């Protein structure tokens, strides 16, 4: 039917071996925040974010209908979704209250901690895969409670605003 | 840019010919939903044969319009040309006795001698003459000539030898024009280039339209062709054809009678001779066919329905035949001269119209006569006898239709009626065409039925005449009785009876679609 | 029941055997790209785009209501979704991290690369599929991290401007 | 429970004689478009449309509240989706950077070939369901290359407005 | 025109469940054509507009 | 089969496209040389489309 | 004048007998070898596939001539001739045009 | 495989791409020394990829 198919599993081979070069993958499911002075909640966190790293773009419409697109300034803030899972002492209600309580700037880091690379039953943290928020304010959002929900636990989420990314 | 030719040869090129003052340009189409018959009489023409004729060949086929200074010899085709606006048909030619076709004979030295011999008559050939040439095509070659000419060529690879054989023609003022080539061996196992045969008998048979030839077996052998000019025919001439007798008329008659191709409908093309029309009645009546005809129409309007119970159609015979009255005149398209003709064509146009508006079936209800159907499509319409007025009682008691004029403004045919003078709801068109289109129906489907294993079986034709029965009414043209008391809701009944055991009866009863051809208002005032 | 029906299989195998005349279809799992100098990142790619090819169009009302469509300028800058796999060692993110810290142009090679027509472990490219973006920027986005999905692996998302499409 | 319920079979059978009376229903998987001077493209098309074939209305409000829409002028230009497939010569992709290339109005022709309308390896096409656009331009879509995607060909988009409609 | 209140083989309908419209245009919509739908046919859609109703 | 609903509750099925490819299921039996082996492997190495023929 | 004058003619014929030879040459290491069932099946593939690249179209005149554009045929004298032929219609050139204006 | 369909409702299947991972199924029988639970303890503890060869 076809009369250009052509077998060769020797490229396929070499496409596997270089593929296979390179370690491991992330697993989304290995990080840690530590949120500067409390670091008793980085157990509770369930949902993290990177920032978006990104700059702003200038448009400029050259002779007939040429356009260029140039870099601009760095985007500083932003927004990143934090979901915390809540125990029956109020953790996390706790740390809301005291935080609308008093104006507060709380710094973050963002790790991710692979079981590979740990010694002993303490994780090591990478230069390469570690960034940090700086600035940041901690706001609550609206916590759903209902019946018939008997297999699920309250989830609170938390929007965190950061105003420098460092690394 | 560069020079540009006048006339295309052999080269590669694009050429242009001069401008031309006067011509006319004709399109055209093909279309077989219908097929219609008739008989006439035109310029050139194989006589006394079923000729298919479409849009694109009735200038080729048949010929080039007779000029209406003649006399009565332009009619026919004047009704071919109306009636093939919509579909194409067949058609005989008539010719009187002193017709002749041309012949040239062939000496053995190779010098031609010119003849002509009548239509019926056969070819034979003379001691001393190797073979002969003449034209299948009942064309004469008086005012457009004919030329032949022959010339030698490249002997056959096992050394045979052959000839080129040419055909030209010539108009009065002397513009020539190529028809045909051929390659011509006189051996009877010769090949062409192509590895066709190259046997003058046969390739003249296969592969040309206008001529055919005769060889002499014994001298065959040692003939000799030498190069010759132009030879043209002479002697080939049409007798004066505004005088045909009636034989000549019932013997194309008697040929369109046994025809197999089973057209459906029959037409009076411009032939106003009573026995001739009689005839077209019986065939129209044997095949359960509609039928057009006309009478003619310089007659005045009181002269004009005596002339109907001249034909024979009037009576119980022949029913669904229909006649046609026309005392206008009209300009002619080819020519702007004036000419008067008949109605016959445009009638079957308007139920070819109807026709193709159902495609299962066809819808055979809808009646020729109406304002949208029916048009007369024609250049300036001038009455021939103003200042008169028909009794249209008297045409309606003597089953003559009438024409009038429409709201558009163009002329329109106002009535639909057939030559059955008794009052069985059967004077109305569509009522026989209805019952003809089912009893064709059923004869197609009883053909067919006597190839199964049982063969006819009265419980076979009451399934396939149901299927059909509900097809037709489904199409609208059976409707359920007006009176639901008195009859049935059911549009028709089909029951089948049995006496003793030899005799089996099947019957079924229709009730017909009505027209709409009577109204009347009343005025009131509050 | 319906009186048109005929069947006619010689007409459906004149259509298989002209479908069939030409050679193959090409799968959408066989691409490459470059990014000119980090030749190192081109086995981490796991979509791209093709640019849109397309022009401006100028809309002209007759007299009454006749309306035309005329060609324009060529559209030369526009955007490509980019998605890439990501290792323990964040190679992605300090390829981002690098691309924002110093603004940079860099061009941008998409090729098709099938099996069929390749000699040895090397893939040979056909100037008829191959396309090129000139004057690129290469953003970043949100990066997704959450636990409770143990069997993903973590896939940042890029954005690329062109400036100038070439062939 | 019902008291007008009432059987009648014979006019059910009526509607089903009268339904099938009519010959077929095309089916949509039988059509086919020409493009003019590049024939050679009509085997790799996938999908197509007519056009609308619709009029502007003009909406005026008689005396008390009384409204009339009425006829406008035609709508002559519009758009049409295409889909096509492709092949690892870049055939498609060719046309498309031809096409881009020069400004160029091309005629294109949509008409439906069923089988049973066919008389040897030809398909012949009715008056009644051909349709034909003029001045038309073809343009591109982005096209999707993703890894993961075995199963599936690549599929280019195509945008193509027309500037008259003839019948 | 339900099959409950028919006679023979012609529907018979009601005043109270008829409506009508007068002045309608009608016009088309975009028909769509593919392959691998050989399940299906091929159905125009129309638009109608109604410029008065009347019963 | 194409499928159409018709006025009232009337349904009719109709003659569609021909259906070209499908599967079909083969079991063999295996030697010590290997053939059906080495057949599987070379064709798995190699793209190729072969033609079968069926007879009763 | 064997409408062999025309270049693509032979060449459509020259290129059609280059694939028969290449064809037949590998079926000589067929097990059966050469034979009439054998040499039907290969140049039908072969015919359809010049026809669907549009070198062979059907006859001018449908009533003449069938509408295929291409007829093979196995004939048998005896057993121990057997014949294999097959015929086709080329596509023809435009290369003469003509043009006749008239005044209305 | 690839499924395409080209005009009217002709359908042809492509060779793909390669199968190159999959699942298998293997049953042992198990000795009083812990043999398999100690080798299956051992694979769990310590995340490694070992060759298999499969002879008939």
């Amino acid at each position: 039917g076809h009369n250009n198919t052509k077998g060769n599993r020797k490229f396929i081979k070499g496409r596997y071996t270089a593929n296979a070069a390179k370690g491991e993958r992330l697993v989304s499911s290995e990080f840690l925040l530590t949120f500067a002075g409390h670091e008793d909640i980085s157990v509770l966190v369930r949902t993290s974010q990177i920032p978006e790293m990104t700059r702003e773009d200038v448009e400029d419409y050259g002779p007939n209908g040429v356009k260029f697109n140039q870099h601009g300034p760095i985007r500083n803030s932003g927004e990143i979704q934090v979901q915390c899972v809540e125990t029956i002492e109020g953790d996390i209600l706790q740390f809301i209250k005291d935080r609308i309580a008093a104006k507060d700037y709380v710094d973050i880091t963002m790790a991710a901690t692979p079981e590979s690379k740990s010694s002993g039953v303490n994780a090591v943290t990478k230069a390469a895969t570690t960034i940090e928020m700086l600035d940041c304010k901690i706001y609550s959002d609206a916590i759903d409670f209902s019946t018939e929900d008997v297999t699920a636990a309250v989830r609170p989420s938390l929007r965190i605003v950061y105003n420098w990314i460092e690394w | 840019q560069y020079s540009i030719q006048q006339s295309l040869g052999n080269a590669s090129g694009v050429a242009v010919s001069p401008i031309n003052a006067d011509a006319t340009l004709s399109t055209g189409v093909a279309l077989n939903s219908s097929l219609w018959a008739g008989i006439g009489v035109f310029a050139r023409g194989k006589p006394f044969t079923v000729l298919a004729v479409t849009e694109s060949n009735y200038e080729d086929v048949l010929g080039e319009p007779l000029k209406p200074s003649s006399g009565s010899q332009f009619e026919p085709i004047r009704h071919v040309y109306e009636a093939i606006q919509q579909t194409s048909g067949y058609v005989v030619r008539a010719v009187p006795d002193d017709a002749k076709f041309p012949i040239i004979m062939f000496d053995e030295s190779g010098e031609p001698a010119y003849s002509a011999l009548p239509y019926g008559s056969e070819i034979e050939l003379d001691s001393g003459e190797a073979f002969a040439i003449y034209v299948d095509d009942g064309d004469p070659c008086i005012s457009p000539t004919r030329e032949l000419t022959i010339e030698t060529a490249t002997a056959d690879s096992a050394g045979n030898e052959r000839f080129l054989l040419k055909l030209t023609q010539t108009t009065s003022l002397g513009v020539v024009t190529t028809l045909e080539t051929h390659t011509v061996s006189l051996a009877e196992e010769a090949k062409d280039d192509m590895g066709r045969l190259c046997y003058l008998p046969t390739a003249l048979e296969a592969r040309s339209k206008y001529l055919r030839a005769v060889v002499n077996e014994e001298l065959i052998s040692t003939a000799k062709v030498t190069n010759k000019k132009s030879l043209a025919f002479t002697g080939g001439t049409n007798g004066d054809q505004s005088k045909i007798s009636t034989a000549a008329y019932l013997r194309a008659v008697k040929v369109l009678n046994n025809a197999p191709y089973m057209y459906t409908a029959v037409l009076g093309l411009g032939c106003y001779d009573n026995a001739a029309i009689t005839a077209l009645g019986k065939i129209c009546a044997d095949r359960l066919i509609d039928g057009f005809f006309d009478v003619k129409p310089t007659l005045t309007y009181a002269e004009a329905l005596p002339a109907v119970e001249d034909t024979g159609l009037l009576g119980t015979d022949y029913v669904s035949c229909s006649v046609y009255h026309y005392p206008f005149s009209c300009k002619d398209k080819w020519t702007q001269s004036r000419v008067v003709f008949g109605l016959s064509g445009v009638a079957y146009a308007a139920k070819a119209r109807g026709v193709k508006k159902n495609s299962d079936v066809g819808g055979w209800h809808y009646s020729p006569a109406g304002e949208e159907r029916a048009v007369i499509a024609r250049a300036s319409i001038q009455p021939l006898y103003p200042e008169d007025t028909p009794d249209e009682e008297a045409m309606v008691k003597g089953r003559l239709n009438k024409v009038s004029v429409g709201t558009s403004g163009q002329m329109i045919i106002d009535d639909a009626l057939t030559c059955c003078t008794q009052d069985n709801y059967l004077h109305f068109q569509h009522v026989p065409s209805l019952m003809n289109a089912i009893s064709r129906f059923f004869v197609q489907l009883a053909r067919q039925m006597k190839h199964s294993p049982d063969g006819i079986t009265a419980a076979g034709l009451t399934k396939g005449m149901t299927k059909l029965l509900d097809r037709f009414v489904a199409s609208g043209a059976l409707v359920a009785p007006r009176d639901p008391d008195a009859d049935g809701t059911e549009p028709y009944v089909l029951k089948v009876t049995q006496a003793e055991f030899d005799k089996w009866e099947v019957v079924w009863a229709c009730c017909p679609t009505g027209v709409a051809r009577r109204i009347q208002g009343v005025p009131l005032l509050i």
